[PDB]
């Protein structure tokens, strides 16, 4: 990925993250050098398109708010905040057409640094997805990527009678544009009552290993069965820990190409010195109705394929299956068996839009 | 939401006789929208709206060289939109 | 029957023509019982339906002051949106909101809708369990973090557990000539000319109130979606939600295609050919 990640701060204030050049004006408490025990953020921005344009970054603060879900009772069997989770909390959210990131950090009070004036932080929760916009085919199951990483509190170890990586939760809220619901919500590793399964989707969510004291990285790949374009749109994926939670956004769209129709397609003669009948031009799906361009052209004489056609035309504009009409003028001694063409430019279509033709005599 | 604006007639238009010119605007918010009509570029009077988005209409006598149009100004439109006269 | 009560807000910026306009309406069944407009000589909650006109004036004046309070607050919301949305004050972007209660056949609440929308694109929404939110993207994520540190979910939960139920039952008492509030659509078919050789047919369903309605087309018994335009549910502007699905088909095969509406306002996925 890029060397530096510039960013904004509200809840604007400019800042930057470093995965150094002098930066005197930026607040020494807003320019962060990121420490990574798990290498998740580091080796994940390493396997990142370096040199890509500026993604969408945003920084803010946070306080460990437990999950409001009553089933989450079990990960938090006591309403006391841990001692090693004091100080400041920072949450950074980044979005890009390659990977989406949500990270938690705990910096230091003094930004004083003897080499160069910069600040050190440390990542306690990493969330990174490499599928920010899948496009699955109609009638086949859908797989989604979502990795995370939780570093244990480097200090608290002389009191925990149950060492090792603690459990965690994964929650995917999904679909039904114009409304909202929940599809997945499961905390594997806890003898607690889990909710039902809507549509029957599940996720592979666990740890990659089981090293007791070092950092931890975990997989959380979602899996939906046979999908249908009534589930298209947006969804949110969140990873949960005691008092902690981190969410990212994902989008999904489907593809269906259009087809053409151009009547009258084939006709019989039309005596010389006579205007041919009312010709038409129609398209199937194109929406909405902003920026639509309509062109009528005579193709069967002199002047190339870009002439302001003679005769009368007809354009128009919860969308449109437009019906352009055309009344061509009488013919000359140069348009025997000529043709007429109609061109529709719409943002959804290619830059050529859609062309249709009608043969004359 | 940008409005759908179809400028049609009530009967197949002829030259020399009178007919209706109907600018059907729909699908947007708010209810108030600056929907006017032009004749040769000049803001005409007489433009109807529906009762309590829907159809606007008037009557005219279509001819050869004269030209009508429907001007629409909605808050999404940074500048107004001129839908051209259409007979066929 | 399964009922629903809806209040609709709509804010929009309009530089050069004044200040951000605000509009509000109220719907029970397909009946508009109260309107509102900031561009009015007296932006009062005005009487519309001949059954709401018997309510206490405290309700009317309180809801009018609430309308003006929401006008101010959502002007501030338009401001805070325009601030960190990378947009200009020379243009104008509209925000809309719909919130209300849906109850079952016994008046017992099913849930409560409370969803926004920005520039046609959806914004944020509240789930059925009233304990979680559904956002759209990074800025809607900021608003979801704001209102997730501010439980509007439980607010509306305990609100519909007391206010919306009483109001909906009182409005049912105001008019027992209809037990249909979860509005099914009102449908027809539009013909578009391809002259003698072909035709465009559009199955329109409007008038209804929700948004999730599965509109399909079936040829004989075969589902054919490749040639169909199923555009998103776009409301009308008078708060009667609309939708349609069309096809340019040759002048003949149109009979094989049949419209199909899946909805809960309609008692069943009805078949349509009008």
């Amino acid at each position: 990925g890029p060397a530096v990640i510039e960013c904004w701060f509200v809840e604007k204030r400019p800042g930057a993250l470093l995965l150094p050049p002098p930066r005197p004006d930026l607040d020494p408490e807003l320019y962060l050098s990121v420490h990574d025990p798990a290498g998740a953020l580091q080796a994940a921005f390493r396997r990142y398109p370096r040199g890509a344009p500026a993604p969408h970054c945003e920084m803010s603060r946070f306080v460990p708010l437990p999950a409001s879900a009553k089933w989450a009772s079990g990960l938090t069997p006591a309403q006391n905040c841990p001692r090693a989770l004091d100080g400041a909390w920072l949450m950074v959210s980044i979005s890009s057409p390659v990977l989406s990131l949500s990270s938690l950090l705990r910096p230091q009070p003094e930004p004083q640094q003897e080499p160069v004036l910069i600040t050190m932080a440390t990542v306690v929760l990493t969330v990174l997805t490499h599928t920010p916009a899948p496009r699955v085919r109609l009638g086949q199951d859908a797989l989604l990527d979502l990795s995370f990483a939780y570093m244990p509190p480097t200090s608290e170890a002389a009191s925990s009678l149950a060492p090792g990586p603690p459990p965690f939760g994964l929650e995917w809220r999904r679909q039904h544009l114009g409304k909202g619901h929940l599809l997945l919500a499961a905390t594997p590793g806890l003898n607690g009552q889990m909710p039902a399964a809507q549509e029957g989707a599940v996720a592979f969510a666990a740890w990659d290993d089981d090293e007791p004291w070092g950092p931890w990285t975990g997989n959380g790949t979602f899996w939906l069965p046979r999908v249908q374009p009534f589930q298209e749109g947006t969804y949110l994926a969140t990873i949960h820990l005691p008092y902690l939670q981190g969410q990212v956004t994902l989008e999904l769209a489907v593809y269906k190409p259009p087809k053409v129709s151009l009547m009258p397609a084939t006709l019989a003669r039309a005596a010389p010195g006579e205007a041919p009948p009312e010709l038409l031009c129609l398209v199937s799906h194109f929406y909405p109705s902003g920026g639509l361009e309509v062109e009528w052209e005579l193709r069967g004489g002199p002047g190339g394929r870009s002439q302001k056609a003679e005769g009368q035309r007809w354009l128009s504009a919860g969308s449109v299956s437009l019906s352009g009409h055309l009344q061509p003028p009488p013919v000359t001694t140069e348009q025997h068996g000529a043709r007429y063409a109609c061109r529709i430019h719409h943002p959804s279509l290619p830059a050529s839009g859609r062309s249709a033709e009608v043969t004359l005599e | 939401r940008t409005p759908k604006i179809q400028v049609y007639s009530r009967h197949p238009a002829e030259n020399g006789k009178s007919n209706f010119l109907n600018c059907y605007v729909s699908g947007f918010h708010p209810s108030d929208i600056e929907v006017d009509l032009l004749k040769n570029g000049e803001r005409i009077e007489k433009v109807e709206h529906s009762d309590l988005y829907l159809l606007y209409y008037t009557e005219f006598t279509p001819t050869e060289k004269d030209e009508y149009a429907c001007r629409v100004n909605h808050v999404t439109l940074s500048q107004p939109k001129i839908v051209k006269w259409d007979r066929d | 029957g399964s009922h629903s009560m809806r209040y609709f807000y709509t804010a929009m910026s309009r530089p050069g023509r004044g200040e951000p306009r605000f509009i509000t309406v109220g719907y029970v069944d397909d009946t508009l019982f109260v309107r509102f407009d900031s561009d009015a000589t007296s932006p009062r909650k005005e009487p519309r339906a001949p059954w709401i006109e018997q309510e206490g004036p405290e309700y009317w004046d309180r809801e009018t002051q609430i309308s003006k309070t929401n006008t101010q607050c959502y002007r501030e919301n338009l401001r805070t949106a325009l601030r960190y949305y990378n947009q200009s004050e020379a243009g104008s972007h509209i925000i809309q909101r719909m919130y209300g209660c849906d109850v079952g056949p016994d008046g017992r609440l099913l849930r409560g809708y409370d969803q926004y929308a920005y520039d046609g694109k959806d914004y944020i929404a509240l789930n059925e369990d009233l304990s979680s939110w559904t956002a759209a993207d990074t800025a809607a994520q900021i608003t979801q973090r704001k209102w997730e540190a501010a439980r509007v979910a439980e607010q509306d939960r305990a609100y519909l557990e007391g206010l919306c139920v009483e109001s909906l039952r009182r409005y049912l008492e105001n008019g027992k000539e209809t037990l249909q509030r979860a509005d099914p659509p009102k449908t027809h078919v539009t013909h578009h000319p391809i002259s003698d050789h072909e035709v465009t047919l559009r199955c329109w369903a409007l008038g209804f109130y929700p948004a999730e309605i599965t509109l399909t087309w079936q040829r004989d018994g075969e589902d054919q979606t490749q040639d169909t335009e199923l555009v998103e549910t776009r409301p009308a502007g008078d708060r009667t939600f609309q939708k349609w699905a069309a096809v340019v088909v040759p002048s003949g095969e149109e009979q094989r295609y049949t419209c199909h509406v899946q909805h809960e306002g309609l008692p069943k996925p009805l078949t349509l050919r009008w």
